[PDB]
């Protein structure tokens, strides 16, 4: 997997 | 007479108001009396600097939690690289304090703002679920500027706990009116990513928000797809202005960018709308966005008029949000009828894809039954198929009223041989259309390679009602  | 904010950087917030008409029409909502009073927004991200001089006045511990470290305090972890600045930047877009001599203002500068610290660690299904499901009778609106990797080869979405959190939120959250989930549609533009390969944006339970540059263009990072609902301004090239917000270490930044900035602005506009009518359901809010968003002067080569006369683009959904129009329409809004779901299993046998496959089916949309739909909301084509190189596929779905939704564009980086396993491709582009009649699914190989595969299941899932239509635009 989870990215900003 | 409404007096606009005096904050030092408010004049740099070109996207909130201006004489140029390239803005989100937020001042008009403020002038009608709506600044977010009484609404609670939570930023699900890497933390929130609750003591920031432009957030402390609006900070709400009840809207906050630290899921990464299992404590109540969402304060970011400070590092030299300032990695955990992202949530604070998103929060100030929603609800930075106004008229306090610091930085700029949030869209909903009198709303209450919290943060869930959940990205600064291993982001499991359980972490996501505990964040999406936080205090659902206190938090009204959740904003998420994160998701699966934008490498242009990933197909991923909420696992079981997170999907359960979405269903529990929209069903029982906010007193049964439903939690409002706002999602950034993605930063995978350079990789030719598709936001329908992201189950969070592609969910019917989220309002997926894309971006436009100051000059009205499709930013480099933008992902096109049929599940996007609407657009807010964000960054573009270096001649175009960017987003002004609260930064880590009690600073002010004028250079917040990308998809991350669009969802919080939408969350703020939705907060103003909820103040104008607190009885709006999660579905009401999507209807308001569809009806009030503005295509004008957004440049795209795929603008199309749907069956009820509304312009829609895969880059922008129904266009730019219009806060003044949202709050105005919310005030006397009549709650929509309960959501019906009509399930149509299309195939009678598997179909080889080859170079091109077209599947035509005439449907009655559950005629004569309690789930009869004459007024569509979301539609899904839930597809199960094998293919040797997934990114060479392009998939389109045409509604009975002639609206062609791109469910999947070619993804050059997607070499996967894993196909799609009941993947629920979603389109918003046929909203308010009558779904009775002929639907067409097109699957094609966009490359010269001799690719091969089989479509084994196509479920057409229609959501909507049987009442209350407007005269087409
Ligand atoms: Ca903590
Ligand atoms: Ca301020
Ligand atoms: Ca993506
Ligand atoms: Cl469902
Ligand atoms: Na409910
Ligand atoms: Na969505
Ligand atoms: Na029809």
């Amino acid at each position: 997997x989870r990215v900003x | 007479v409404y007096q606009e904010p005096t904050d030092p950087k408010f004049p740099q917030q070109w996207y909130l108001s201006g004489v140029t008409q390239r803005d989100l029409n937020v001042k008009a909502a403020w002038a009608q009396g709506y600044t977010g009073h009484g609404i609670v927004v939570s930023i699900l991200d890497d933390g929130i600097e609750k003591n920031h001089p432009d957030l402390a006045g609006n900070y709400d511990p009840g809207a906050s939690f630290d899921v990464n470290d299992q404590d109540p305090d969402p304060q970011p972890r400070y590092t030299q690289m300032n990695d955990n600045r992202h949530g604070t930047r998103c929060a100030g877009e929603v609800a930075a304090v106004a008229n306090n001599g610091v930085c700029g203002v949030g869209v909903a500068y009198n709303a209450r703002i919290g943060g869930v610290r959940m990205l600064d660690g291993e982001v499991t299904d359980a972490v996501e679920a505990r964040s999406l499901g936080l205090n659902p009778n206190h938090i009204h609106i959740y904003s998420a500027s994160w998701g699966p990797e934008d490498d242009g080869k990933t197909v991923d979405g909420p696992a079981r706990l997170a999907e359960e959190a979405f269903f529990r939120g929209v069903s029982q959250g906010r007193g049964g009116l439903g939690s409002i989930f706002v999602w950034a549609s993605g930063n995978g533009g350079r990789e030719h990513d598709s936001c329908n390969c992201d189950g969070y944006t592609n969910s019917i339970y989220t309002l997926s928000i894309s971006s436009a540059t100051q000059f009205g263009n499709v930013p480099w990072y933008s992902e096109a797809c049929s599940s996007t609902l609407a657009t807010t301004y964000s960054s573009g090239n270096q001649n175009e202005k960017q987003i002004v917000t609260t930064d880590l270490r009690q600073k002010c930044t004028e250079s917040h960018t990308g998809t991350s900035a669009s969802a919080p602005l939408a969350a703020g506009i939705i907060a103003l709308t909820l103040e104008a009518n607190k009885n709006l359901t999660w579905r009401d809010m999507q209807h308001l966005v569809v009806q009030t968003s503005k295509p004008a002067h957004l440049n795209a080569n795929d603008w199309a008029t749907n069956g009820v006369g509304r312009k829609v683009s895969h880059s922008y959904g129904y266009g730019l949000l219009d806060a003044g129009a949202m709050v105005a329409l919310a005030q006397n809004w009549t709650t929509v009828a309960p959501q019906r779901k009509c399930i149509i299993d299309i195939l009678t046998e598997p179909k080889d894809i080859g170079k091109r496959l077209e599947v035509r089916k005439t449907v009655t949309a559950c005629l004569g039954e309690p789930n009869h739909i004459t007024r569509l909301e979301h539609a899904q084509a839930r597809l199960t198929l094998s293919y040797n190189r997934r990114g060479d596929l392009a998939i389109h779905l045409v509604s009975p009223m002639g609206t062609r939704s791109t469910l999947l564009a070619a993804r050059p980086h997607d070499y996967s041989a894993d196909g799609f396993n009941d993947w629920a491709f979603m389109t918003t582009h046929s909203w308010d259309e009558d779904p009775s009649g002929e639907w067409v699914l097109e699957i094609e190989n966009t490359s010269e390679a001799n690719n091969y595969g089989t479509l084994t299941k196509f479920t057409l899932v229609l959501y909507g009602t049987a009442s209350g239509s407007l005269v087409p635009r």
